[PDB]
């Protein structure tokens, strides 16, 4: 799973959070899988509304990782400083 | 580039800190001085003596020469500083110069001291203005005003302080181009304004007089109240 | 680039002294004319109230028997510059006994003016006209806070400098008699600057080579008043 | 002091009371209640909808047309399939409802419809029958001047050279294209007007609007600066396509300095810069601009972006300066032309009396003379009146 | 707070409960009161109780809530708060720690702080629809506040809340112990004496 | 597969893009930076992606993204502009990221390359950075010849001297000189414009004469 | 409509008589109302627009009787217009009635949106009057010549050829009567009054500043004879806020023709305002509101204490004297504070000592400087 | 050391909901945090490394 992070963004109300949830559900359904969301800062910048509400859903879906799934994830960015420190937490 | 300093100009080019000094003068009490046919008179208001505050100590009127007299309106600390400097300058000039002091020279001295103090970084200007009356204008009376910009001008009659807007207009209303006969008449005229400015209470008219030949003369509150009663009789005429 | 002269703009200009020029602009207007007959200067008092002594505002001064001055700006330190000019003339003449060239007097005033970032304050926010006569020529000269200075034939500074300068430029020519120059300058001042002439707000001072006495105009304006 | 007790209040709110306050209070209360009663009896004030004068309208035509025609929905056309140029099968994108593959009715023709085209579509078979005019933003569509301002060139004083240069670009090629075409020269297509405020820039703009025959559109800074991103650029796009719809047109951006600010990064406003870049691209970029002549006025020539001053977007720059003596006399003549004034007024005397006064100052002084006169109730303004006005305005500036 | 409570009954309650006197006197009703004292001295409690007895509505906004991060937002907040109060019948407006937006600002951004305090002063000065509308202000350590709101045409009165004394400590201890299960042999007066300079 | 063209306003970048669109015979997508930003939350990236998808669907395709200064600007700006950042990032990864994009050539033009990203100013996205300088004096003479091709100039026009007077002129300013000379010839009513008209046009176009830089400080 | 004005204020038989006359007339109205066709036009039009009828928004008019109309569901419809709808009352953005079944355009609904300026329309101007303001004689004449007389009697200016002044600035210390005079001139000529106080036009969004200015002047044009009172022009006037200044200035003297709307602005700090904002061509009347003098202060005291019950001993002159250090607002505060002092002592009838204590306390509410 | 660990454990064992904000993360944020607490009655709020906001008070400049 390769993602341009700005591709996650959509103008319909709450559609992006559904997109992230469905992406992780497809990840769980089709193991083994690797999720590579690139240019994470696009939806990972420090706390226009929908992007923050979607980063919340990304955080929730990330924390939902049980130890058993064969699912791993890469995020790439050129400006890691702009990234929200929420992601930086172990 | 906003003001924020003493030695910098806004794009208009005016030193706003000098303006702040002149407003610091504006927050002071009234002070109206005049020159008469022969004599110069002064009466200061807003004594507001609060019981244990014995009014003599603050010395609203200071005489610093063999004969010259004025305090300074504004903040009184710089007033007393310029008082000490005026004492030193007048005595030193009288000792060193072949002839004694004249009012023009000492007024230029005060203006130059204010300008020199202002013209530097890290040196607060004297936010004080004064009205100087002196005798040795070749044995004639004349009145000067000094402004924190270090400026000195000559007046027949001037007002500074809280009454500057009002009393000056009062003067513009009634300063007789006729040289004031019976200089006590000029004293009554100035006492009228000095009272009317502060609610005409009759308690803070604290007054000095010098006939351009005499030494310092002072007016006690009862003798000043005499001129006040004459002015009241003059005002009662409208009936 | 706001703290002082010791900072340069991207275009090099110092963002301190242009404000001193604008400080010239906030002062009362002043005019000067150079003629082969005599050199003349004029100045507006802006007498705040006639209860003041109009002569008290020293906006027109005599440095010496051959040289007079006028200024526009903050005025306060302009008097200091006149003091420097007077001490310059006194010292140089008492030492050398040769007359100070008005060019040299302006040069000395400029040398004083260059003491705000050139040693070890702030520019003197005022401009000056000097009018003088000397054994080699009658001259008029102009001085500004930057310390630069220029010879001019018909000069104007202060508030309303541009319009007065335009009219003065249009009336001038190289062979005018000082009477016609004075009358043209006065009528210009009347039309553009304030109002009809009167003794309590206008000032004129003129100097001629053979006259070391009365470089002023005083108590004789009446003839002009009826015949302007 | 003890607080006001209820007994103290009761004693206080009477005794000092008069011998009428009880009766008068009962009177005013009854006035109020019966005024509510009047409101209830007269009922709710009728609200209308607008049914024109009764004699003007109806006829059986209205109801017959209502029951006979079709209230079509509006759609975007899209992706003309044209699978054989015989069964075209156009897609439509009816907004907020749906999108359909549909065909034409028996009336319209394939050459009539294009991709986009904002077609009209029937409500139950979704067939296509009407070509509708494209979507123009209402704020953009009102931006057209419509009513010509009454001021003409002859009402502009002193600016002979400036008006000549302006009319060379904005008026002459439209009036007489043969001059340029038979000499084989392409006329300039952009003018900037710059000068101190109140020098007449907007006035000569109004004059252009008068003498102009082609479409004239007025633009000010607030018109283009929206809160939403890209929406200002969108407005610029709509404005320029509307101008392209006309056979030649004029666009006039008053106060371009509101949006023309030069780009800066390390600080900025950015969105205003984005709208200004869209304006730049429309003015001179890919695709010909068209016969769209452009006129802009600004109080700050230096502040605008250097790309905007560039020739090809602002070909001719015209400076309006504080008028000279002759210009001041001319503007005095022009403004006193309408006013009731005594015959021999020596306007040149006042004009020379004027300091560096803008044209707005001349209009203000004329109005001030008029006001002094009307205060005096005299039907004619006089020279003493004009002198008084000159004083009033000049000392008012002097403050 | 019996002395303070009596003063605030007078100034607030009398115009709202008995406006007729101010009609008979003809004088316009007083607009609001500032409350100043060390933090914790029952200022909000007093305002809340006064609103409860006067039967009019209580609306609160702390000064810190006014600031916001954008220009033109404090003005909007104040204006719409006044709209809410006017729409809410007789009402008292309470603003805690008003000093947070009223203080020394001549030092010099800061622009929105002035554009907020000036807007609030404009709302109260124009006596906008002040039919039974009152405002209440609270400050800790009055000195940091500025006179722009206390100027005579503006908010009318000040009330001081010094730290509770021995008798006041007696009351407050009694009131907050009224619900707690206490035991015989208690000596609460020794406790109040042992706590000098409490803030309530 | 990426060409950024740049230079101060008035060199000819847009002209070069137009000429390239002329003599290429391929699908040409012309756009400006403000076209991509738009209002809605996700629609700008959708526009960028759809433009590139169309370019693929018409494989011989050149995309001329003019005024790249609009979408392209330093990531952390001044911030509610992050929508522009996201659209620009979609562009960034629609130029070189994961799936390669071949046969779709991109041309970009800007006047403020200092403003642009260090990202979309990379080497994999915009391989060629083409500087458009101030026209040199033979370039200025050539530009004046080009623009005066059909204006019926005088048989003796000393283009070299015009180039000598027109220092610091951009090419657009040279075209302005040509059209101004034509208009001035119209004012004289002359059926053919000549050298004096060109000098007068040079006076018209050049500058504001600066000011009194001895009064300066 | 409202009740007439009753202008004896002391409780006297004259007041009761006037109220009784009002009572009698209103009772006759009661009697009249209580003491109690076009069916062809109804059955035609009000039945073609068969109930219910929906409400939508007109977007464009394309033909003589065909328009594009949107509805709350956001859909778009090309639909005919029946003949009785007033064409000139139809424009883009207009709320329009529609037949429920075939969306037919059946009448314009008078606008009920744009709520900000809708409440901004004051219509409650009658609280003040020229009578209520005392002592501003020269300022009254200035404002009359400037904003009022052109509205009440444009005849003089059209006959003379003057385009009347159409923008005014008021300046002076606060509480001197600037807002009072604005509302009074709003009352004397019944042209509608719009107020918007300074910083409240300043907004966080990029648009709402200039947009608010634009819609304010738009509504002012729509009401036609109108007054726009910009109080505290300081906050905006002393890039974005400068852009709001630019829009206000253009709306004052710009393109198009502004029409009949008058503009009065008020400031405390005139010397600080941007010279562009004070356009001497546009802002041709600057009016100073200085601190009241003796005659004025007497007038303000008289008007404000007039509605008060007074004792015999009040020495009104000695109340005035002083050195004119109090504006009118301070005098009103004096009146209220003296009334409170009288009420504390239980006097429903104020005395001189009440005013003395009031003035002393109010003056104590000034200054903080020690030296 | 387990400051957050034990808080999390308590939140898991009890019926509470555990809301967390770190001090490095103005007053409107605190208002929203307490309001979001109010939405769930047994919910717990946690401030992590608060000291930055709760540092000793004095005359603030900027
Ligand atoms: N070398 C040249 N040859 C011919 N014409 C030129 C040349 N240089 C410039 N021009 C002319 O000057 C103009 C150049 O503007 P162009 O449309 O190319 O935009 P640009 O200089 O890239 O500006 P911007 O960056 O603002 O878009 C054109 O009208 C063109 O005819
Ligand atoms: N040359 C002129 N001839 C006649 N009237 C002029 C002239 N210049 C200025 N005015 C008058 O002064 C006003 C100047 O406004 P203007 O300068 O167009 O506004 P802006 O500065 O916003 O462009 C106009 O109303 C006009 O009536
Ligand atoms: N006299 C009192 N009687 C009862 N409770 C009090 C008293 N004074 C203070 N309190 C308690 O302390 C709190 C004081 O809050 P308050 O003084 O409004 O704080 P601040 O000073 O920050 O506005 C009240 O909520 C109340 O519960
Ligand atoms: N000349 C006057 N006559 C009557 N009342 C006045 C006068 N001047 C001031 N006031 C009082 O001051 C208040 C109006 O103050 P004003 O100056 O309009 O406020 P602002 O300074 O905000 O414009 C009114 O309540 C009025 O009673
Ligand atoms: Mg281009």
């Amino acid at each position: 799973l390769k993602v341009v992070s700005s591709s996650i963004v959509d103008k319909y109300i709450g559609e992006s959070a559904r997109l992230i949830r469905e992406m992780f559900n497809y990840a769980r359904d089709h193991q083994p899988c690797i999720i590579f969301m690139d240019e994470i800062d696009a939806i990972g910048g420090r706390r226009d509304r929908e992007i923050q509400r979607t980063l919340m859903e990304l955080l929730n879906q990330m924390d939902g990782f049980d130890t058993l799934h064969r699912v791993k994830m890469i995020m790439a960015t050129n400006r890691p400083d702009t990234l929200d420190p929420a992601l930086l937490r172990p | 580039s906003y003001d924020r300093a003493i030695t910098v100009f806004s794009p208009d080019g005016h030193l706003f800190q000098v303006e702040y000094a002149q407003e610091a003068v504006k927050k002071g009490s009234t002070a109206v001085g005049v020159r008469g046919r022969d004599i110069v008179v002064l009466g200061v208001e807003k004594k507001s003596v609060a019981k244990l505050q014995d009014e003599r100590t603050v010395r609203k009127i200071c005489a610093l020469d063999d004969n010259v007299c004025m305090a300074f309106a504004g903040l009184t600390a710089d007033a007393r500083i310029v008082i000490n400097r005026a004492r030193v300058e007048c005595q030193s000039h009288r000792l060193t110069v072949e002839d004694p002091v004249t009012v023009e020279y000492i007024t230029r001295y005060i203006a130059s001291l204010k300008q020199r103090y202002t013209q530097s970084n890290g040196r607060r200007p004297f936010g004080i203005s004064a009205l100087i009356v002196g005798f040795d204008f070749d044995g004639t009376p004349r009145l000067y005003q000094t402004d924190p910009s270090g400026t000195y001008h000559a007046w027949k009659a001037n007002a500074i302080g809280r009454g500057a807007k009002s009393v000056r207009e009062f003067l513009e209303k009634n300063y007789t181009d006729e040289a004031i006969e019976t200089d006590d008449l000029t004293i009554k005229l100035v006492i009228k304004a000095l009272l009317e400015v502060v609610q005409s209470g009759g308690k803070n008219i604290e007054l000095a007089v010098m006939r351009r030949d005499q030494s310092l003369k002072i007016l006690n509150p009862e003798e000043i109240e005499k001129y006040v009663a004459e002015i009241e009789k003059e005002k009662e005429e409208n009936e | 680039y706001d703290r002082g002269v010791n900072t340069f703009s991207p275009e090099g200009r110092l963002f301190q002294v242009e404000y001193a020029i604008e400080a010239i602009k906030l002062g009362s207007t002043a005019i000067g004319i150079q003629t082969s007959e005599g050199v003349c200067l004029a100045v507006e008092k802006r007498i705040t109230s006639p209860l003041m002594e109009p002569s008290s505002i020293e906006k027109i001064v005599e440095i010496d028997a051959h040289i007079g001055c006028a200024m526009s700006g903050l005025i306060a330190d302009a008097k200091t510059l006149i003091d420097k000019a007077r001490v310059e003339t006194q010292n140089h003449w008492f030492t050398y006994n040769e007359t100070m060239t008005v060019e040299s007097v302006t040069q000395a005033v400029s040398n004083l003016a260059l003491q705000f970032g050139e040693e070890d304050s702030r520019p003197f926010g005022v401009a000056l006209l000097f009018g003088g006569v000397d054994e080699k020529g009658p001259q008029l000269f102009h001085m500004d806070p930057s310390g630069t200075f220029v010879q001019c034939d018909a000069r104007a500074i202060g508030s309303a400098s541009e319009g007065a300068q335009s009219s003065l430029q249009e009336v001038y020519h190289k062979s005018m008699t000082l009477k016609e120059a004075i009358k043209s300058s006065l009528i210009i001042l009347k039309q553009v600057m304030e109002e009809k002439l009167n003794a309590t707000n206008i000032e004129l001072a003129t100097v001629q080579p053979g006259q070391n006495f009365h470089m002023f105009t005083k108590e004789e304006l009446e003839e002009v008043i009826k015949d302007i | 002091i003890r607080a006001l007790d209820e007994g103290d209040i009761a004693l206080l709110k009477t005794y000092g009371q008069s011998t009428y306050s009880r009766q008068i209070k009962q009177v005013e209360d009854d006035i109020q209640q019966l005024l509510k009663k009047i409101n209830e009896l007269t009922g709710i004030k009728e609200s209308d909808t607008g049914l024109a004068p009764p004699a003007l309208w109806d006829l059986a035509a209205d109801k017959q047309t209502l029951q006979s025609e079709q209230p079509l929905q509006v759609a975007r056309c899209t992706k003309i399939i044209n699978a054989d140029s015989e069964d075209p099968k156009y897609i439509i994108n009816v907004k907020q409802f749906a999108k359909f593959v549909v065909d034409l009715s028996d009336q319209v023709a394939p050459t009539d419809i294009e991709e986009g085209m904002r077609v009209g579509v029937d409500r139950n078979k979704y067939q296509i029958h009407i070509p509708l005019p494209p979507k123009i933003d209402p704020t953009v569509t009102m931006m057209q001047v419509e009513e010509k301002p009454d001021v003409t060139y002859s009402d502009v004083g002193g600016c002979k050279e400036q008006i000549e240069k302006l009319r060379e670009v904005v008026e002459t090629p439209l009036l007489h294209p043969e001059r340029f075409v038979n000499l084989g020269i392409e006329p300039p297509k952009g003018v900037l007007l710059f000068g101190p405020p109140g020098t007449g820039k907007t006035l000569c703009a109004r004059a252009v609007a008068n003498r102009t025959d082609a479409c004239f559109i007025r633009v000010i800074g607030s018109e283009l600066v929206q809160k939403y991103v890209g929406e200002g650029a969108r407005m610029v796009r709509e404005l320029f396509e509307m101008a392209r719809t006309k056979k030649a047109c004029l666009i006039f951006f008053d106060e371009i300095d509101a949006i023309g600010g030069a780009r800066f990064d390390d600080g900025g406003d950015n969105e205003v810069q984005r709208t200004m870049l869209e304006l730049i691209n429309q003015l001179d970029g890919f695709d010909p601009r068209g016969n769209i002549k452009v006129l802009m006025a600004t109080n700050r020539p230096d502040t605008l972006d250097p790309a905007l001053m560039r020739p090809g977007r602002l070909d001719r720059k015209i400076e309006f300066s504080l008028p000279d003596l002759e210009g001041r006399t001319h503007i005095f003549k022009i403004h006193a032309r309408s006013m009731s004034v005594e015959r021999d007024i020596r306007f040149e005397l006042l004009a020379r009396l004027c300091p560096n006064s803008t044209g707005a100052e001349i209009r203000s002084v004329c109005t001030e003379a008029g006001m002094f006169a009307i205060r005096a109730r005299r039907k004619i303004a006089t020279e003493k009146d004009f002198l008084e006005a000159v004083n009033k305005v000049i000392k008012s500036y002097a403050k | 707070l019996d002395k303070q409570i009596k003063e605030i009954k007078e100034v607030i309650e009398l115009p709202v409960k008995h406006p007729e006197l101010f009609e008979a006197l003809g004088i316009a009703q007083p607009k609001g009161v500032l409350l100043y004292g060390p933090p914790g001295t029952g200022k909000t409690l007093l305002a809340r109780a006064v609103a409860h007895h006067t039967d009019c509505t209580f609306i609160r906004v702390s000064g810190s809530e006014l600031v916001q991060k954008f220009i033109g937002e404090g003005a909007r907040m104040v204006r719409e708060l006044f709209v809410m109060a006017r729409e809410h019948a007789p009402s008292i407006i309470f603003m805690d720690e008003i000093d947070s937006i009223g203080s020394s600002r001549l030092e010099g951004g800061d622009s929105e702080v002035q554009r907020t305090m000036l807007e609030l002063l404009n709302q109260l000065d124009g006596f906008e629809a002040t039919k039974n509308i009152k405002v209440i202000m609270a400050t800790n350590r009055i000195d940091i506040l500025d006179s722009a709101l206390l100027r005579p045409g503006r908010i009318d009165r000040k009330i001081e809340f010094p730290p509770p004394n021995e008798e006041a400590r007696l009351d407050i201890l009694k009131i907050h112990s009224r619900k707690m299960n206490l035991t015989r042999g208690i000596n609460l007066r020794k406790i109040a004496e042992l706590m000098p300079g409490a803030s309530g | 597969k990426g060409v950024l063209m740049y230079g101060p306003p008035g060199t000819g970048k847009t002209l070069l893009a137009r000429a390239c669109a002329a003599q290429t015979k391929a699908t040409f997508l012309k756009l400006a930076g403000p076209q991509l930003v738009q209002m809605f939350i996700g629609d700008g990236a959708k526009l960028v992606r759809d433009a590139f998808a169309l370019a693929k669907e018409k494989a011989p395709s050149i995309i001329f993204i003019d005024e790249l200064d609009a979408i392209g600007t330093k990531r952390f700006d001044s911030a509610g502009d992050r929508e522009v950042q996201r659209t620009m990032l979609e562009l960034l990864n629609q130029l070189d990221g994961f799936q390669p994009n071949t046969q779709v050539k991109v041309i970009a033009a800007t006047n403020r390359v200092d403003i642009l990203d260090p990202a979309l100013l990379r080497s994999g996205r915009l391989d060629r950075k083409i500087e458009f300088p101030m026209p040199n004096e033979e370039a200025r003479a050539r530009i004046m010849q080009i623009h005066s091709r059909k204006m019926n100039v005088s048989p003796d026009v000393n283009y070299e001297e015009l180039a000598r007077c027109t220092d610091d002129f951009n090419g657009a300013q040279c075209k302005a000189v040509c059209v101004e000379a034509g208009m001035i010839a119209l004012r004289r009513g002359a059926t053919e414009l000549t050298h004096e008209d060109y000098m007068e046009g040079i006076l018209e176009v050049q500058a504001k004469k600066k000011a009194n830089l001895q009064y300066y400080a | 409509s409202k009740l007439p004005l009753v202008t004896p204020h002391t409780q006297c038989r004259l007041k009761l008589l006037k109220l009784e006359r009002i009572k009698d007339y209103l009772l006759m109205e009661e009697e009249f109302i209580r003491n109690q066709k076009q069916e062809e036009e109804r059955s035609k039009v009000d039945d073609l627009r068969g109930t219910p009828m929906s409400v939508g928004t007109l977007e464009e008019i394309i033909d003589d009787n065909h328009a594009i109309v949107s509805t709350s569901v956001g859909s778009e419809h090309y639909v005919s217009i029946l003949s009785f709808v007033d064409k000139d009352l139809l424009e883009p953005g207009c709320s329009v009635l529609l037949n429920h079944k075939v969306h037919a355009v059946i009448g314009v609904l008078m606008d009920d949106t744009d709520p900000l300026v809708t409440v901004m329309k004051v219509e409650k101007a009658p609280q003040e009057t020229y009578a209520d303001i005392g002592g501003l004689d020269n300022q009254i004449q200035e404002i009359k010549e400037s904003v009022e007389l052109p509205l009440t009697h444009p005849e003089y200016y059209e006959e003379m050829g003057i385009k009347p002044p159409k923008g005014v600035i008021l300046y002076g210390p606060p509480g001197t009567g600037k807002t009072l005079l604005a509302k009074a001139v709003a009352n004397q000529t019944s042209a509608t009054f719009l107020r918007v106080v300074g910083s409240e036009l300043i907004q966080k969004y990029l648009g709402d500043g200039p947009k608010l200015v634009r819609e304010l002047f738009r509504v002012a044009e729509e009401h036609a004879p109108s007054i726009v009172f910009i109080d505290e022009i300081d906050a905006i006037g002393t890039r974005e806020i400068q852009r709001t200044m630019l829009e206000l200035l253009n709306q004052l003297d710009g393109f198009d023709s502004r029409g009949d709307v008058k503009v009065i602005m008020a400031t405390n700090r005139i010397e600080t305002l941007d010279p562009a904002l004070i356009r001497p061509g546009r802002i041709d009347r600057k009016i100073e509101f200085p601190l009241p003098d003796e005659k004025t202060k007497k007038r303000i005291f008289q008007i404000h204490t007039s509605r008060m019950t007074l004792a015999d001993d009040v020495t009104l002159d000695d109340l005035i004297m002083a050195k004119d250090d109090l504006s009118g607002a301070d005098i009103k505060a004096i009146c209220t504070e003296a009334g409170l002092m009288a009420l504390r002592e239980r006097r429903m009838k104020v005395t001189n000592e009440d005013f003395k204590k009031s003035k002393e306390n109010v003056l104590y509410k000034k200054q903080e400087g020690t030296p | 050391c387990g400051k957050t660990m034990l808080a999390k454990a308590v939140a898991h064992h009890t019926t509470a909901a555990f809301i967390r904000v770190v001090g490095s993360e103005g007053p409107r944020m605190v208002r929203d945090v307490f309001r979001l607490a109010k939405e769930n009655a047994p919910a717990i709020i946690f401030i992590d490394e608060i000291d930055a906001i709760a540092t000793k008070r004095f005359d603030a400049q900027t």
